[PDB]
RNA sequence: CUGGUGACUAUAGCAAGGAGGUCACACCUGUUCCCAUGCCGAACACAGAAGUUAAGCUCCUUAGCGACGAUGGUAGUCCAACUUACGUUCCGCUAGAGUAGAACGUUCCAG
RNA sequence: CUGGGGCGGUCGCCUCCUAAAAGGUAACGGAGGCGCUCAAAGGUUCCCUCAGAAUGGUUGGAAAUCAUUCAUAGAGUGUAA
RNA sequence: AUAUGUUAAGUGGAAAAGGAUGUGGCGUACA
RNA sequence: UUAUUGGAGGUAGAGCACUGUUUGGACGAGCGAAUUCAGACAAACUCCGAAUGCCAAUUAAUU
C-alpha cells in the first residue's frame, strides 16, 4: 500500500500523459529489468499485485526493486450527482509511465528464472512491457 | 455540498510601460512593480509604491547592473 | 523587374495575418501576377506565403 | 585492418540524419587533443565489433581524410526502445 | 584578530552611494593612517583627479590642519569654491574635521 | 616593481602551501588632555622614545572545491502537408563533454 | 445568482495558482486574509548585523544565560500571501 | 495506362488485452 | 506586411542548487528524509531556459 505520508495539496491536476519518458530508462540496481512500451496509469493496488507474484516464483531468491512511486492522487465524485458544486474527493494514488521506463529490477538469480518471474508480473499491469538487460 | 473558494482581487496592470530606445518626457512612468525588481538609473526616480519614472527628456535604456540585477536609465538626445 | 509572382491558391480559409502579406505584394485575385525586383525584404514576404504563390 | 570513414560536409537537415541512420551509418564527432572538430561517418556494425576487441577504453585508430589518428570513445548516445546507437564522440589524447 | 581598515572601506562605500562629486562640485576625499593624513579632489563623472596634498604633532592634529590650507590654496589658484566633503568612513571628529576646518575657513564654500 | 581613488557578470573568489621590510601600511607601550562602553581604553580617539614579520598585507608558484564553457547530437517548437502521430522546412534547450582561467586595468603620490 | 425550481451556499475589498515567459481573460474551479493597528512601530543623523551555535561550564528530564570557531542569509521585516 | 513489389482474407469495406513453425524483408550429425 | 538592430516578460522542455515528497546502500551524534555514494517526482518547487507572440527605432523596400 504505497502512499505518500503527507501532501501539501490533496486536489491536483492530472498529468499530461502525452510524450516520451523523462528519466529512469536504464538498469542501475539489478541484472535485469522490465521496460514499458506504452502509456497508462499505474495504481498502488496494481503495483502490489504485480510484485507479490514475482516474489513467489523466485522463492526469495534475490533482491527486487520498484522504481516507480504513486506520487499523484486523483479525485472522484459521488454516485448519481449532477455537474458542478465543487470538486470530488481523493480516491487513490497513481503514477505516470511512458515508453522507455523501467518498472522492476531483480538480481541474484539466473537469466531463466528472471525471465519467468517478470512475465507472471507483466500480466497484472495495464501496459505493455519487454525484457531488458544491463546494456553493454 | 458547497464550495469554500471563489474569491479573488482585481488585477493590477504591472510591467513596463515604455520600450528601450523610445523618446519620453520628464514625467513618464516607465515600470510599475511590487518592490524593486528593476533599479533606477541615471535621471530616474523611484516612487512611493516602487514605480519608476523619468525626470528629463531622452531615450530609455534597459541595462544590467551587477550579476543578476537590472536597471533603467534615461539619456538626453543630442 | 527581376521576379514574377502569381497567386495560385485563394485566400478563403487562411489566417488574417497571411491575408495581409498578400496585399503588400500587390495581389488582388487568384491567378493575378506582379513584377518586382529581388530585395531582402521582398523574399521575406514570399517565404511567409510560399505555400500560396508561385515565384518564377 | 583499420576501420573506414566518411566526412560529412556542410550541414545536414533533420531528414538527412534520419536517412543516414536508416542506411546503417551513425554520425560522430572527434574533438580530442591534436585534432580539429570534424564530422565523420562510420558503419554501425563495423564499430560494434571493433569496439569488442579494444573494449571500452581501447585505441580505435580511426582514419580521417587519408590521415589515421589514434583515438578513443568518450561518450555516445543510445536508444533503448529501438536499440540503435545515435551519436559517438571520439576523443584523441 | 581583525583588520581595522578592511571594515572601514565598507562604511565608506555606504556613505558614497548618495554622495558623489561632479565637475562643479568635486568630491573631497580624506584618507587616514596611523601617522600621516592625506587628501584628494576627484571628478568621478569622467574619472580625473584634480588636486593632491598630504602631510608627507599634537596627535597629528596640527599636521591635519597643515593640509587644510595646503590643499585649499592649491584649489584657490584654480578658483574653485564649491566642493562636497567626504568623511571616508572615519567618524567626523578630531583630526578629520581639522582637515575640513583648516580648508573651510580658507574661503572654500562647502 | 608601492600607496590613494574609480571602471567593469568571481575568467576578479575559496583553499593549500612559501618568500619579503623599520623609507611606507600594521602590530605596537599608554589614558593626565576633546570625545567613547548598557562587563572588557575591547571597539571608537587618541598621547606616542622602543619592541617585531608570528599573523592583516604583497608581488611568485599549483586546477583540488566554486566560476566561465564552444563543436556535434537530443528534447521542444513557428509554418506547411498527412492523419492522429506520422513526413518536410526554419529556429534551437537543459544536462554532459574537449576547454579557458590562480584577473584585466584609467587617473594618480612619491620611488 | 443557480447544469430546471426549491433547500444549502454565495454577494464589497486584498494576495497566489489555473492564465498558454507583455498586458487582459471564465466556471457553484484549487488555497488564505480584511472591516485594523502604532505618539514611535513616524522624520532625521550616526552606529551595527542574524538563524543554527560537530565543543567547554556554579552538571538544574542535551534548547534559558556565558565563552571560541563551521556559518551563500537556512533570521528577521505590527498583521494573509 | 506503364514500371517494380505485397496481401487470399471479400482483408480492402468497424474495435482491445492476449493466443498462433500464416507469409515477406533486413541483420546476428538433424530423421 | 517584411528584412535588420534593440529591449521587457519565466511557458514547453529540462534540472534537484531552495521548499516538499521519496527508492537502495555506506559510515555510530540519538544511523531509510537539515551529515555522505547512487536513482526518481511537482499548477500553487527553480541554479537554468526556448520556439512564437508583444513594445520600440518620422531606419529600408512592397502596399
Amino acid at each position: 500500500m504505497l502512499l505518500p505520508k503527507r501532501v501539501k495539496y490533496r486536489r491536483q491536476h492530472r498529468p499530461k500523459t502525452t510524450g516520451r519518458s523523462k528519466g529512469g530508462n536504464y538498469v542501475t540496481f539489478g541484472e535485469f529489468g522490465l521496460q514499458a512500451t506504452t502509456t497508462s496509469w499505474i495504481t498502488s493496488r496494481q503495483i502490489e499485485s504485480a510484485r507479490i507474484a514475482m516474489t513467489r516464483y523466485m522463492k526469495r531468491g534475490g533482491k527486487v526493486w520498484i522504481k516507480i512511486f504513486p506520487h499523484t492522487p486523483y479525485t472522484k465524485k459521488p454516485l448519481e450527482v449532477r455537474m458542478g458544486a465543487g470538486k470530488g474527493a481523493v480516491e487513490g494514488w497513481i503514477a505516470v509511465v511512458k515508453p522507455g521506463r523501467i518498472l522492476f529490477e531483480v538480481a541474484g538469480v539466473s537469466e531463466e528464472v528472471a525471465r519467468e518471474a517478470l512475465r507472471l508480473a507483466s500480466h497484472k499491469l495495464p501496459v505493455k512491457t519487454k525484457f531488458v538487460k544491463r546494456e553493454e | 455540498s458547497s464550495t469554500k473558494n471563489g474569491r479573488d482581487s482585481e488585477s493590477k496592470r504591472l510591467g513596463a510601460k515604455r520600450a528601450d530606445g523610445q523618446f519620453v518626457t520628464g514625467g513618464s512612468i516607465l515600470y510599475r512593480q511590487r518592490g524593486t525588481k528593476i533599479y533606477p538609473g541615471e535621471n530616474v526616480g523611484r516612487g512611493g509604491d516602487d514605480t519608476l519614472f523619468a525626470k528629463i527628456d531622452g531615450v530609455v535604456k534597459f541595462e544590467r547592473k551587477g550579476r543578476d540585477k537590472k536597471q533603467v536609465s534615461v539619456y538626453a538626445v543630442a | 523587374a527581376k521576379l514574377q509572382i502569381t497567386l495560385t491558391r485563394s485566400v478563403i480559409g487562411r489566417p488574417e495575418t497571411q491575408r495581409k502579406t498578400v496585399e503588400a505584394l500587390g495581389l488582388k485575385k487568384t491567378n493575378s501576377s506582379v513584377v518586382v525586383e529581388d530585395n531582402p525584404a521582398i523574399r521575406g514576404q514570399i517565404n511567409k506565403v510560399k505555400h500560396l504563390v508561385t515565384v518564377e | 585492418a583499420s576501420l573506414k570513414s566518411i566526412i560529412r560536409q556542410g550541414k545536414q537537415t533533420r531528414s538527412d540524419l534520419k536517412q543516414l541512420r536508416k542506411s546503417g551509418k551513425v554520425p560522430a564527432v572527434v574533438y580530442g587533443y591534436g585534432t580539429k572538430n570534424v564530422s565523420v561517418k562510420v558503419d554501425e556494425v563495423e564499430f560494434i565489433k571493433v569496439i569488442r576487441e579494444v573494449g571500452r577504453n581501447g585505441v580505435i585508430e580511426l582514419g580521417v581524410g587519408s590521415k589515421t589518428i589514434k583515438v578513443m570513445v568518450a561518450d555516445y548516445q543510445f536508444d533503448p526502445l529501438k536499440n540503435q546507437i545515435t551519436h559517438i564522440d571520439f576523443l584523441a589524447i | 584578530k581583525i583588520d581595522k581598515n578592511k571594515v572601514r572601506l565598507k562604511r565608506h562605500a555606504r556613505v558614497r552611494t548618495n554622495l558623489s562629486g561632479t565637475a562643479e562640485k568635486p568630491r573631497l576625499n580624506v584618507y587616514r593612517s596611523n601617522k600621516h593624513i592625506y587628501a584628494q579632489i576627484i571628478d568621478d563623472n569622467k574619472g580625473v583627479t584634480l588636486a593632491q596634498a598630504s602631510s608627507k604633532t599634537a596627535t597629528k592634529v596640527e599636521l591635519a590642519t597643515k593640509v587644510g590650507e595646503a590643499i585649499a590654496k592649491k584649489a584657490a589658484d584654480k578658483g574653485i569654491k564649491e566642493i562636497v566633503f567626504d568623511r571616508g568612513g572615519y567618524l567626523y571628529h578630531g583630526r578629520v574635521k581639522a582637515l575640513a576646518e583648516a580648508a573651510r575657513e580658507s574661503g572654500l564654500e562647502f
